[PDB]
């Protein structure tokens, strides 16, 4: 923002919002993933029980 | 005197306080683009050499 004038620094912002904001949905569906496996083996450690 | 093409002349400006006023402020300027920075923000920023 110190470099650029307003009118040509919104382009340069958008393209770092938009992959930081990309890098942390995919996070997000990762866990999901890996919660719906711990899920399948919490199920068998209370079957075993 | 200018030099020549082939030749040109170069000199180190460091150890100052420069005011950009005076450049931006001299009327027979034609082409003034600048690719790095943009030219109204020159006065606000420290630069190594």
């Amino acid at each position: 923002f110190s470099r650029l004038d307003k009118v040509e620094a919104e382009v340069q912002i958008d393209r770092l919002i938009t992959g930081r904001l990309q890098s942390l949905q995919t996070y997000v569906t990762q866990q999901l993933i890996r919660a719906a496996e711990i899920r399948a083996s919490a199920n068998l450690a209370a079957t075993k029980m | 005197r200018f030099a020549s093409v082939y030749a040109w002349n170069r000199k180190r400006i460091s150890n100052c306080v420069a005011d950009y006023s005076v450049l931006y402020n001299l009327a027979p300027f034609f082409t003034f683009k600048c690719y790095g920075v943009s030219p109204t923000k020159l006065n606000d920023l420290c630069f190594t050499n």
